[PDB]
């Protein structure tokens, strides 16, 4: 069958270099030509146990566009499963005698590994858990790179904002260490930088890494930019206010920008991006969500189907 | 005469002349100040010729003697700007900008929850040059920010 | 192709007395005619930020009567966007990219026209925007009172309630004041009465109105009599209560009513119409809450499709 | 080049002089219709003894043309003055503002339950009714207003 | 004894002009020489079922200023008592037990008058019921028109605001038609406009009232000027704001006031005032909020108090 | 009439090292002789706009101690004040209007300071604004110091937990700085570390200070050990757990403390010291509680009395 025909997706770690390119490569022909009655007959559960609409939106979307039909919740301030009492072993327990895959974003780190030995032969696909994964953000960032410069290697990208706990970054860093060549540069506020952790694997591997201080300091070299907001509640609002003359994007800032660079967000951006950059040529952020559809089309139709042409 | 620099000059017999407003702080330093709001004849020059210190603005206010404090206020903004007094049909008085003790009204706090935003209060800041830069601190929630950070805002 | 393909559906204003024939016109073969597989492979987004039950659901089910799917999302005291920070033009932007319509209904007024500009040739369709607009209203108002009475000129239509702030008496005098020969009864409280620009515009075009005091007044001459619920909040509840000796409907009140007048209220209706009057002939509001899923199924059919033979 | 004086300056080499505004709108106009952001020479006579309204304001931009929708987006504030052309130290053109159909940009929405108080839309109204007393409706919530009221704030 | 004693101030309407009269010739004693341990061993109940901070800070100091003790509970935070189903008449029945007077301020109309059928002869002092009545309000407006134009009669007095729902508005000119002479000027948007039966209660008594559409056709002759808060939710955000938002006073208007015109404003004012007009001399809205110490503590001592010396 | 005498006792900074050693010698008197109607008459306001039990209940007991009366609110759970929209300016300018002090805590910084403005001369005393002052806290803990120590002038003071954001430690090294040959010993995780404006300050004055990891590194020499709690939303669950978890006091930590070496914790302390080390003769942590008692009692003294004999 497809290497990935029936198999969980939990984790980026678990993926090797070559399944995120049988990911990348079916994405591209999806996107290509559509095939809208793959997963006819198929009903996927969208378990949100955690709200996040345009996560959610994406996925739904995703399945409609294959054909399948959707059961599912979010469960703001509200809707009885886990309850207190009800274990969310027994939750996927019932739910799995019902559904074809459960697509779930939980809040505590590993439900989706604990439902994975709980839903008997039926998928369960990780849409966000606690601080831990969300492997579906990696894809479609990952296609977003690919299609827009060509390869997934020998690449300068820069990572800036939150790195301390931003989860998107730090798949991004495994994600793209599977690739050869790769150049990163870590634009943090020293409060908020990369863990030790990423920083000791990308040693092993031998790859290349700086810290700056400020985008103006790369801005030359660089193919991708990628934002991540910065979290107001972990900053005292008087030191998120005095970060130098800031680490927001604006036009004027990209004056020197390479003609291919681009700037992805995972969104959404309240301040660090402005207006103006919206209207270059680099800012890719909205084209970015779009491919995350062409992204969770590929995931749920290799889970899903033993052997797709296309 | 003519190495252009005058043209039927604008010879003012009494009043403050605002001159080597270093180009675009001369709008900041009328809206900030509220320069306009008088009767008298002002006139106003952007982006003057001033080939000797590149390109400058110049702000000439009739009969008014803005001073000593208000001279001091400036500094932040147009640091060299030289006024010049006039009580009789030329210089009586060239005054440099000093960086004052206080800036009050004009500035804001750059801490979102110091109370100045929300109220009917004006804006004050203890003003401390930390040579390198000068540190300006908030009157209101007492914490303490680069110039800069708070001129951006 | 048709007047109204993929064009935006913001405001009544903006329809000429043409389209709005077009549109009823379709309702009705749509009604006597059905195609189930008419929008077969569209996602259709129900984007609820305010939530309307009996609103999103005519609405979903008019989506599912032409085949197509839906994702969406009604934001009672819950769900992420929009949030604070997220722009209302960042949500559109991102679900643009995702579906091929969004319906959309918001509390602040011109939300669906800020959406406009910001969702690409997504085309967008208002379900109520604060207290501005409610096309697809007024749309399923028209069609009931043109299905009843054969014509929509020269009617003698008694509107009554609270005027002032009725969105949906505004919108069909508007409406009504395209076609020829309508008069217009206007019976309120005059706490509550007809803005002056409603009646500054009426007598601009020449058409004939007045203002009376009781329905009883004018039960005789009646074709469409059209109740709106009386706000509770903008009333003292001793004046609520104090109003002559009501205005509210009972079927003693229509002893006298024409044999083709007919009851209209947009819904609901606590205490302005009693249950008697229910099963009248001229009760109509239950008839014309269907109605709403034709009128909302050939808006649908017209902007996503290019020709329209049926 | 030729003979300013200041009571009534004189001559740029080119440009648009904004005559005969109000008193007062000057600064008002450069402040709204950002005229400032120009590396240009900008020359300006407020408060100015002259032509019948006693007192007047004057704005010279040398260089620059600006015209027909610019000229007409100062009428809600200055519909007495007049917009001279100028080439080669001769008044090529003298115009004067006529109310618009669209006002964009400038104006803020009193209906504070309107959309485009929170977002990166530029405000825009639909003007109606010369002179006996304009009426303003804004794009987005499609309330129609007083314009002194939307003036007001 | 003073015809006060062991009263109930339930309404204004109960007080004649000699009731009036005495209260405010005791404030003014009490303002002059304290007497702070005349109600010592004297313990209140201030119960406010419905949260009032203003009004409740006030009644409780001055309850301190003469001695005595307070227990009770501001609700409106859900503070025990109406659970299960206890009436107000038990609640009433159980309190009266031990306090020695009750005040009180509860959110529906008549609710301080049935206390009284309950309380045994502990007085009940009412601070608010509903939208009825609110005495010690209106005594400390009495007491600052008094003392700051030296009489209650022969006055000027506009009333400018949202005259429809203000209840102070209603029970002050209530309250001054009691006294001679006394001339009205009401200011209002048409949908705020003074209520009919105050209005025909003034033609019955002889008295002169007259409406205006602008503060500056009468500031001329005016001694005191009351304002009132429009509350937004009474209207529609656009309609506050067109036109009709022009009920604020900024000091340019007070130019020509007379010298001893005095601005009146029961709190909070958001912007009908606005700041600039605090450093007028003319400005006693919150000299007058002070004055609510010794009207709500005249009131208390001449209650609790067989006979008064002073 | 002595120095402090009807001032606004806003921050440690506006307090000089005579203006400390005369409210701790004043706290001192009180402890040994009460004068439990030295502010007999006076009534006082306590308003906590955000909740803060503990620092109420002190405050209030000891305004009872000197035998002033209360008024007043604790909100964070929404009685009353702001609705409307009145400004904090206009409510102290309400509430000045007849109380004799203003005790008050509010969360965003600076609030007290704008009271100030606005109470005449009625003292506004902070009781916690933001993250920026808290005077009566320092008063509290210098004056535990005082009395275990018998000196505030050449301790070696140990400050250990989350120095970045404790308000209080902030405050309180201020504060020692006042005095002469103080040594500081900081011993806080990376991420918790003690501000630079905090070590530039001390540097500035010549006083010495280290930073440690262990607490062990320096018990031997420490006579105050100034604990704090962190705060785990201030880190992820990981990072609270992961080695940064040992600022932990044990007893068995506590074996070579000097005989006179105390532990202050301004609470709630939830683990960072244990259950244990409250039997040992250097737990002080409650004792300095008590002592709010005196210090809040010596400033509630000394700005309501002219002359203070004792
Ligand atoms: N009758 C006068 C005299 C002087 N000025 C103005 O006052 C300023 C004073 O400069 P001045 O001392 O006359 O010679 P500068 O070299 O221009 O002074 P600076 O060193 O500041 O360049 C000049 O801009 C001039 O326009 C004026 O308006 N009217
Ligand atoms: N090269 C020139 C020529 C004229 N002006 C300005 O052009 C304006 C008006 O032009 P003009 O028709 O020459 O004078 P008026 O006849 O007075 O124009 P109007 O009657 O419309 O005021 C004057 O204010 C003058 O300052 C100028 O600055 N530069
Ligand atoms: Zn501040
Ligand atoms: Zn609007």
């Amino acid at each position: 069958a497809n290497p990935l025909y029936q198999k969980h997706i939990i984790s980026i770690n678990d993926l090797s270099r070559d399944d995120l390119n049988l990911v990348l490569a079916t994405a591209a022909k999806l996107k290509a030509n559509p095939q809208p009655e793959l997963l006819k007959h198929k009903v996927i559960a969208s378990c949100f146990f955690e709200a996040s609409t345009r996560t959610r939106l994406s996925f739904e979307t995703s399945m409609h566009r294959l054909g399948a039909s959707v059961v599912g919740f979010s469960d703001s301030a509200n809707t009885s499963l886990g309850k207190k009492g009800e274990t969310l072993a027994d939750t996927i327990s019932v739910i799995s005698t019902y559904v074809d895959a459960i697509v779930m974003r939980h809040p505590q780190e590993g439900a989706a590994r604990l439902a994975t030995e709980f839903s008997g032969n039926v998928p369960v696909l990780n849409a966000g858990d606690g601080s831990n994964q969300h492997p579906t953000q990696t894809l479609l960032d990952l296609f977003t790179i690919q299609e827009t410069q060509g390869r997934l290697d020998n690449l300068h990208v820069a990572m800036v904002g939150d790195l301390k706990y931003g989860r998107t970054v730090h798949s991004l860093t495994q994600a793209l260490a599977k690739f050869d060549g790769n150049r990163f540069y870590f634009i943090a506020p020293d409060a908020l930088a990369m863990p030790q952790y990423i920083l000791d694997m990308l040693d092993e591997k031998g790859i290349a890494w700086s810290l700056h201080s400020s985008i103006e300091e790369v801005m030359a070299e660089v193919d991708i930019l990628y934002m991540t907001r910065v979290q107001k509640e972990r900053l005292d609002p008087s030191e998120y206010a005095n970060v130098k003359a800031q680490f927001v994007l604006r036009a004027s800032d990209l004056h020197n920008a390479k003609a291919n660079m681009k700037v992805l967000h995972p969104l959404p951006r309240v301040d660090e991006i402005a207006t103006d950059v919206d209207k270059t040529p680099h800012a890719w952020y909205f084209q970015q969500a779009g491919n995350g559809i062409f992204a969770r089309q590929a995931l749920l139709a290799l889970v899903l189907n033993r052997d797709l042409v296309l | 005469m003519t190495h252009d620099n005058k043209l039927q000059v604008e010879a003012i017999k009494r009043g403050t002349v605002i001159d080597h407003i270093p180009a675009q702080i001369g709008f900041k330093l009328l809206s900030l100040f509220k320069l306009t709001e008088t009767d008298q004849r002002i006139t106003i020059g952007l982006n003057l010729p001033s080939g000797e210190m590149g390109r400058k603005d110049l702000i000439k206010i009739e009969n008014t003697f803005l001073s000593e404090d208000q001279v001091d206020q400036l500094a932040l903004y147009a640091p060299q700007a030289t006024v010049n007094r006039i009580d009789n049909y030329e210089v009586v008085g060239k005054s440099r900008p000093s960086l004052p003790e206080r800036i009050d009204n004009v500035l804001v706090c750059p801490n979102s929850n110091c109370i100045s935003h929300a109220e009917p209060v004006s804006s004050s800041f203890a003003v401390r040059k930390r040579a390198n830069d000068i540190a300006l601190k908030c009157k209101y929630c007492e914490k303490e920010f680069s110039h800069n950070v708070v001129l951006a805002n």
